[PDB]
């Protein structure tokens, strides 16, 4: 597995008319999956990270936008990165997107981090594009290899004991961080419970405590739940992704929670910028916005 | 002790969807300590 060669081939399209494919060999992609899987299992399921770092929300196969985000934020290892999940589905180039991200995880294992999103799950990415993309360009066996890899992704991160990061949101089940640590991998995403909620829940201004989530999975949670969670755990901020937000980032509950969504003009359907949150060594957080003309 | 604070707004990096990823239309602001 020649990681430098793989990265070079993936990045060769930075100067191309957008939309061009990069077709790695199937065995190379299998190698990315297998080596990254080993690394994910060797690191905690609840990551403990230190600033400075840049935190990104959903990418959803918008590969050229990922390249634009790295151009703005600095390509690894110039900046340390934490991604909050949702690398695949919806966009046209899930394969290039996840291959570049896994390649960077292998190249910079202590400076580059990927969390699990709700789309890094076979039952979801079977229907929202990734299975079809794998079948068309490669084969179903490759899709199953990705599934085995995704089943090993970590599911939350805490930055400097102050910023709690996950793809979806809080869970009524989450009382102690050790509950996250005790989750064994590989695992699928269950249809309910703590891991499900960390990938699926959403904040809601109209909910008192915990409420219905009309995704048909997990819960909504209100501002008071956020405040109580932060106070209980001596945290300052929840950083999550999972919903399109017009400006690329959006605060909730008097800046106690922020949503990041990093795929601009999502699906060619939404009027949104993408953003990442840059966290400096003092935990001063800034938003770098990638905005379509 | 470290505590979360928020920095000044940064002007966006503006891009044209039809242009290469290595040629942004306008460079966005970058944070400094
Ligand atoms: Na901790």
């Amino acid at each position: 597995l020649n990681i430098d060669s793989i990265i070079q081939r993936l990045l060769e399209v930075r100067g191309s008319k957008p939309g061009k494919n990069v077709q790695l060999q199937e065995n190379e992609i299998r190698g990315l999956c297998l080596k990254s899987r080993e690394i994910f299992l060797s690191q905690p399921i609840l990551l403990e990270l230190e600033a400075p770092l840049k935190i990104c929300g959903d990418i959803h196969g918008q590969y050229y936008d990922l390249l634009r985000l790295f151009e703005y934020g600095g390509f690894p290892p110039e900046s340390n990165y934490l991604f909050l999940g949702d690398y695949v589905d919806r966009g046209k180039q899930s394969l290039e997107t996840i291959c570049l991200l896994l390649a960077y995880k292998i190249k910079y294992p202590e400076n580059f981090f990927l969390l699990r999103g709700n789309h890094e799950c076979a039952s979801i990415n079977r229907i929202y594009g990734f299975y079809d993309e794998c079948k068309r360009r490669y084969n179903i066996k490759l899709w199953k290899t990705f599934t085995d890899c995704f089943n090993c992704l970590p599911i939350a991160a805490i930055v400097d004991e102050k910023i709690f990061c996950c793809h979806g949101g809080l869970s009524p089940d989450l009382q102690s961080m050790e509950q996250i640590r005790r989750i064994m991998r590989p695992t699928d995403v269950p249809d309910q419970g703590l891991l499900c909620d960390l990938l699926w829940s959403d904040p809601d201004k109209d909910v008192l405590g915990w409420g219905e989530n009309d995704r048909g999975v997990s819960f909504t949670f209100g501002a008071e739940v956020v405040a109580k969670f932060l106070h209980k755990h001596d945290l300052d901020l929840i950083c999550r992704a999972h919903q399109v937000v017009e400006d690329g980032y959006e605060f909730f509950a008097k800046r106690q929670l922020v949503t990041l969504f990093s795929a601009p003009n999502y699906c060619g359907e939404f009027d949104n910028a993408g953003a990442m949150m840059s966290v400096d060594e003092t935990l001063m957080c800034s938003f770098q916005i990638l905005k379509p003309a | 002790r470290k505590r979360v604070t928020f920095g000044e707004d940064l002007s966006p990096e503006v891009f044209d969807e039809s242009l290469p990823a290595n040629t942004p239309l306008r460079k966005g602001g970058t944070p400094v300590c």
